[PDB]
RNA sequence: UAAGGUGAUAUGAACCGUUAUAACCGGCGAUUUCCGAAUGGGGAAACCCAGUGUGUUUCGACACACUAUCAUUAACUGAAUCCAUAGGUUAAUGAGGCGAACCGGGGGAACUGAAACAUCUAAGUACCCCGAGGAAAAGAAAUCAACCGAGAUUCCCCCAG
RNA sequence: AGGGUGACAGCCCCGUACACAAAAAUGCACAUGCUGUGAGCUCGAUGAGUAGGGCGGGACACGUGGUAUCCUGUCUGAAUA
RNA sequence: UUUUGUAUAAUGGGUCAGCGACUUAUAUUCUGUAGCAAGGUUAACCGAAUAGGGGAGCCGAAGGGAAACCGAGUCUUAACUGGGCGUUAAGUUGCAGGGUAUAGACCCGAAACCCGGUGAUCUAGCCAUGGGCAGGUUGAAGGUUGGGUAACACUAACUGGAGGACCGAACCGACUAAUGUUGAAAAAUUAGCGGAUGACUUGUGGCUGGGGGUGAAAGGCCAAUCAAACCGGGAGAUAGCU
RNA sequence: GUUUAUUAAAAACACAGCACUGUGCAAACACGAAAGUGGACGUAUACGGUGUGACGCCUGCCCGGUGCCGGAAGGUUAAUU
RNA sequence: UGUUCUAACGUUGACCCGUAAUCCGGGUUGCGGACAGUGUCUGGUGGGUAGUUUGACUGGGGCGGUCU
């Protein structure tokens, strides 16, 4: 599914609305991209699929401290 | 993105040198291959 | 003339049988229905 | 608890019982085929076909038990590849399926009304999906108030069509 | 109370008011064990890809309106007593 | 019943029996009636309490002005000889009733729209695997032999057995007519008719699903249903019409 | 040959043949939120789409309109800043 | 103010292993390479699909005429 694995960011729904406010369904995707982390620690890369977003949180807090939050909800990677 | 060199990088500089690079370059350069690691503390 | 019923048991139990109802999600919802009608026969079986 | 009793249509037959093991009622046990989550594999439900271990045989065979999947944990093992990791096997523990409403969440119509119709309405309704509990959810102020003060959340009556 | 009995029964029958009852299992409420759980006090700490912002949408009685507030798909991004 | 008007040859009713259409809730106004009266009345709730408590509120006793504000006045205007609205009428709470509002809102009735399921045992196309085609014709390519040619080509005889080839049963169809039309049959029967080794036909099983399928294309077919299947639901949709 | 099962079998549909056009292969194209699958275990003498409809003789003039193809100087023009 | 590079990313090239496997993953390597592609935003195009509108009077309706 397309769900970041890092932040859990999914689908979400809502409107499209025309200049004269026809609202039809629409989905608002997150920017998904699978990626090679290198695991400094383990000493390989982790393959883990992320939004930008996602990313972000992994160059701010670090992959080791991300990929222990991974193991306590139990997404494997 | 700020980081630390580890070893010497050309059009950077040297070894403890605090250095503003974009982030690609240290996410799939720099710090993989032991040149510099993130400006942590 | 042909009539649009040409019995195959074969057909009728892999098409409506009790396996093919368990076989899905929607199929398991007839036999709740039809259970909770009280429904003497619950399938083609 | 008892002088009656062996459920019904439903008589009969053959019996049981009358001072307490007749029947009847309640507690706790025992037994509980096959299908069905169905779980040893398969399958057109109530069927077909196994493996392994034990025990017993009149050598023909027989009986019993276990053998699904996933998750977590542990042990033993174990690639490409050096260490390793992936992977493999076994063990323990848990899950699975069903159920009327209520509850939280993920999605989400249209008819209709607007005396047409598109904004708007119907309505976050119907419906589909996931999850739970005896209730759920919410909840201990980055809340209101108005210079006076109140003091978490929930529900009811007002405020007010 | 009510039901039954060959028509309408306080006193015919079963009940009813009232008074009693459990070998066994079991809900509950207190009681005291064992097992794990640790309170008190002083000193310190005080939730960051967050608040806030731009873009798109949604939620708020409130239809973008002069539109506060909340949520966030996307791009960003503080001060932290 | 509907109409300007119906014995009307306009509608409806074969008959009887039974059932079958102005309701209910809440709000609001008016009438009646009862209580209390410049007051009237409580809601939730408490209470074993139809009691009693509870006056939070609501309506009324003051209006004028967009409002600040003023107030038996006020607004208008710089200001009224003025002018507008007011002062000069008792209300309120029950109970019964008339109307209105929101609800299916007097009952029955669409064609349709949307949501979730069920259907390729009929039929359309395809996929896999099996089967069928009496009997009779015609005589392509090719071949052999002779003739012919420098060698080809060519040409005769024999042979050979092609084909969405021919005639015609089974088999598959459906052009005409009659019959039948409350049928023998919700599409047939009878006499004739077309194809009949093929783009053939048929058995068994499989796959495609509804704005979707499939279609040698007729909007054809998708279970006697098709310009959007069927079943259940939104649902008592809505019906200025009968 | 095919067709309106059940009032139309035809001059309708199809057809071999013809032409235009797309498509360089992870093809175009189609089914599918996607993964994939068909196209095809094919590869331009191939595959899709469109029109025409054996064969014979042929298929004239118009590019202004609408489309498609190519251009890219200039005008105009979004988010953004 | 050109291109070059590799390290993200792509690979429906090759080989190796998980493995009895034309899936998948991991590894090695080649090729491509910050392009492609995807997300959010944005202009264009868009009967492919959807919801709808498309007046009344009238010597029937339509056409014409009319509407203050
Ligand atoms: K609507
Ligand atoms: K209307
Ligand atoms: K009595
Ligand atoms: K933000
Ligand atoms: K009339
Ligand atoms: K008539
Ligand atoms: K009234
Ligand atoms: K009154
Ligand atoms: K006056
Ligand atoms: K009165
Ligand atoms: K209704
Ligand atoms: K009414
Ligand atoms: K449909
Ligand atoms: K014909
Ligand atoms: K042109
Ligand atoms: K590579
Ligand atoms: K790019
Ligand atoms: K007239
Ligand atoms: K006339
Ligand atoms: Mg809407
Ligand atoms: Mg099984
Ligand atoms: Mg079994
Ligand atoms: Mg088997
Ligand atoms: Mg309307
Ligand atoms: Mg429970
Ligand atoms: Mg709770
Ligand atoms: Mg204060
Ligand atoms: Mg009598
Ligand atoms: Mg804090
Ligand atoms: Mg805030
Ligand atoms: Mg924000
Ligand atoms: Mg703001
Ligand atoms: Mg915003
Ligand atoms: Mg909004
Ligand atoms: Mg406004
Ligand atoms: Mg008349
Ligand atoms: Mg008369
Ligand atoms: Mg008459
Ligand atoms: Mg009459
Ligand atoms: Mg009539
Ligand atoms: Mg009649
Ligand atoms: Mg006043
Ligand atoms: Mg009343
Ligand atoms: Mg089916
Ligand atoms: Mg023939
Ligand atoms: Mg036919
Ligand atoms: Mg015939
Ligand atoms: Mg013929
Ligand atoms: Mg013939
Ligand atoms: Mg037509
Ligand atoms: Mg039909
Ligand atoms: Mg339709
Ligand atoms: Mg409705
Ligand atoms: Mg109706
Ligand atoms: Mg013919
Ligand atoms: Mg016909
Ligand atoms: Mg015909
Ligand atoms: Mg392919
Ligand atoms: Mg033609
Ligand atoms: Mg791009
Ligand atoms: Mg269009
Ligand atoms: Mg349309
Ligand atoms: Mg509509
Ligand atoms: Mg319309
Ligand atoms: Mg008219």
């Amino acid at each position: 599914s397309r769900v970041c694995q890092v932040t859990g960011k999914r689908p979400v729904t809502g409107n499209n609305r025309s200049h004269a406010l026809n609202a039809t369904k629409r989905r608002f995707l997150p920017n998904l991209h699978s990626h090679r982390f290198w695991v400094e620690s383990e000493k390989r890369f982790v393959t883990l699929r992320v939004s930008a977003k996602g990313m972000r949180v992994i160059d701010k807090k670090g992959i080791d401290t991300v990929l222990a939050e991974l193991r306590a909800r139990g997404e494997k990677y | 993105m700020q980081v630390i060199l580890l070893d010497k990088v050309a059009n950077l500089g040297s070894l403890g040198d605090q250095v503003n690079v974009k982030a690609g370059y240290a996410r799939n350069f720099l710090v993989p291959q032991g040149k510099a690691v993130p400006a942590t503390k | 003339m042909k009539r649009t019923f040409q019995p195959s048991v074969l057909k009728r139990n892999r098409s409506h049988g009790f396996r093919a109802r368990m076989a899905t999600k929607n199929g398991r919802q007839v036999l709740a229905r039809r259970r909770a009608k009280g429904r003497a026969r619950l399938t083609v079986s």
